[PDB]
């Protein structure tokens, strides 16, 4: 669908994730293909599948964040789905078609908020035509000047402007309606009245299949989970089952959906592992060839975390500032602040367990709890959040490390 | 009674008398016989019930608005239902109808007529008044108003059934 290059797809990719430039290329390479395919011949387009991507590396760097923004950015159908999540099947559990399944009723409840989108102005205009007619009852059969019907925008346009909030005013219209009622209600029993008339059936329902087909994005989390590991050999042929069982999604074949027949032959898939006790070798050879992508991301430094807490668009550090300005207060952050709300999480990360960028969530989130609920009691303030207020309130915490696996 | 209808130097008119009568005797002595229609573009007068007009008059207007301005095609599809739909078909009369464009009669037999020359002499009374207006409208350089108010008395005077109660309706144009 878009037509952005690579090149601009990374950078549209920028704006949300810091750091990860390979896996952005790698991810941007691949939507460029789908592109690339519809520009091609009949055989040639049957013939090119997918580029499916491993992405390689440990948690919360930007993997799935990637791999969203990726799906979001190409107003694609998108599905995360752990792998272990099938280990347990052989003793019952979810039958891997469900990822396509899922894939499909989310790929659903997008086409259809999306269609309330494309049909939020036709019940709020050639349907708000409803009051206006009992308002007005138009002419015993309009004449005809193709401005005689806008004639009274005169008698007309004043109900039309008057009605730019005031209501209240009982009625009636019209399985029509005919019933009487108001208008906060008359008014609003037009919204959805009047726009399920646009939207139809068989072209909803059947674009969502379109979608899942065409722009399908499947992310694979904890890939290598599933892999063989030295250990034992019950839970290996399980794990290896799960790769069996997902063969056929990323090989080429149709599943049942109660919304149609999909065919996963243009899906793409990114899988994603840390591969601390596998390596991608240890995958079947059948999967190995259907993910001739691999890319590694890195580990992320304290330097990601602090250009990670304000970079992105609505970075959390921006998010917070707007939640507080709900309630009329003016938050700040100075650049040492940052600097050390990054060195805490680093720290936490590294005498305990990591948890890569995650980690940044928690610990700002407990350095405003106090801001975050006296905010309703010191609206109209400038609050400065600096170095100082950093330290008087990680410092404690990050220092005790029992306390950190607790609360941070 | 009697309609006459004129059209001379971009005027056209409809004027009539408004006497009733029942048998032998006069029922009302003011009727008023010549309206207006789609928004006081196009002239009308009748012979007939008070109310068979005030539904083939409304009716009209409508068929006007379905058909532009655009006179005798309102007035064909007009004297058509007027034949064709059950109900409709029971009311009898004589509608005289002109615009700045033309001018014509219609009978509930469906027919839309377009006399020699916009002259229109419906009624017991009417051919007296041709008689009187065509006399006129060949003789002298009268307007059309004089014409059709002159005929009208002639015809009132001859006609039994006419009076001198007059209804009269111009529209200039040029
Ligand atoms: N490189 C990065 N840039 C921006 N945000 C990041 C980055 N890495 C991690 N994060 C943040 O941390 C969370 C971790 O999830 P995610 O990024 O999906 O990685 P993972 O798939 O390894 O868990 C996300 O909510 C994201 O906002």
């Amino acid at each position: 669908h878009s037509e952005m290059t690579p090149r601009e797809i990374v950078s549209e990719l920028d704006k949300h994730i810091i750091g990860q430039d390979n896996a952005k290329r790698s991810v941007a390479i691949a939507l460029r293909n789908r592109w690339r395919r519809m520009q091609l011949n009949e055989e040639l387009r049957h013939e090119v599948t997918p580029k499916n991507i491993l992405m390689i590396g440990p948690t919360g760097v930007g993997k799935t964040e990637i791999a969203r923004r990726l799906a979001k950015l190409a107003n694609a159908p998108f599905i995360k789905v752990e792998a272990t999540k099938f280990t347990e099947v052989g003793y019952v559990g979810k039958e891997v078609d469900s990822i396509i399944r899922d894939l499909t009723d989310a790929a659903v409840k997008m086409v259809r908020v999306q269609a309330i989108e494309k049909n939020r102005y036709r019940a709020e205009e050639l349907a708000e035509e409803r009051i206006l007619d009992v308002l007005i009852p138009p002419a015993k059969n309009n004449w005809g000047q193709t401005e005689q019907q806008q004639e009274p925008s005169a008698a007309r346009q004043a109900f039309r402007k008057k009605l730019r909030e005031g209501q209240l005013d009982d009625k009636e219209i019209e399985k029509q309606k005919a019933r009487k009622l108001k208008i906060k209600d008359a008014m609003k029993l037009l919204i959805e009245e009047e726009a399920a008339k646009l939207v139809n059936p068989e072209e909803l329902k059947q674009d969502a299949i379109d979608a899942v087909e065409q722009h399908g994005i499947v992310f694979i989390d904890e890939i290598d989970k599933i892999c063989k590991r030295g250990e034992s050999s019950g839970p290996d042929v399980s794990r290896e089952g799960v790769q069996r069982d997902l063969l056929p999604l990323v090989e080429g074949c149709t599943v049942s959906t109660k919304h149609g027949m999909v065919k996963t032959d243009h899906i793409l898939f990114i899988a994603s592992g840390a591969f601390q006790i596998a390596k991608p070798s240890d995958l079947i050879p059948e999967l190995q060839g259907r993910l001739p992508i691999r890319v590694e991301l890195q580990a992320l430094t304290t330097s990601d975390f602090e250009r990670i807490l304000t970079e992105p668009n609505a970075s959390i550090t921006v998010q917070y500032k707007a939640l507080m300005a709900t309630e009329g207060v003016n938050i700040e952050f100075t650049d040492s602040g940052i600097k050390r709300i990054a060195e805490a999480a680093w720290q936490v990360n590294e005498s305990t367990e990591n948890i890569g960028a995650r980690r940044l969530h928690t610990v700002l989130e407990r350095l405003m709890e106090e801001i975050s609920y006296d905010a309703s009691d010191l609206s109209g303030q400038n609050i400065t959040i600096d170095a100082d207020y950093v330290s008087k309130h990680l410092d404690a915490l990050v220092a005790d490390e029992d306390l950190s696996r607790f609360i941070l | 009674t009697t309609i006459v209808s004129v059209r001379r130097n971009g005027h056209v008119v409809i004027a009539g008398d408004g006497q009733a009568t029942l048998g032998n005797t006069v029922m009302k002595g003011n009727v008023k016989k010549v309206r207006r229609l789609y928004n006081d573009k196009v002239i009308a007068g009748f012979a007939g019930g008070t109310a068979d007009a005030f539904t083939l008059f409304e009716l009209f207007e409508r068929k006007l608005e379905m058909h532009q301005g655009h006179l005798v095609k309102a007035a064909v599809e007009l004297a058509k239902d007027w034949r064709t739909d059950r109900m409709l078909r029971k009311l009898e009369a004589l509608l005289a109808v002109a615009d700045e464009t033309a001018s014509l009669i219609i009978t509930g037999n469906g027919d839309v007529v377009q006399p020699e020359n916009d002259l229109i002499a419906i009624g017991s009374g009417g051919p007296y008044a041709q008689a009187a207006a065509r006399a006129l409208l060949e003789n002298t350089e009268l307007s059309a108003r004089e014409i059709a108010e002159k005929a009208l008395d002639i015809a009132g005077d001859i006609c039994i059934y006419t009076n001198h109660f007059h209804t009269i309706e111009e529209l200039s144009y040029k």
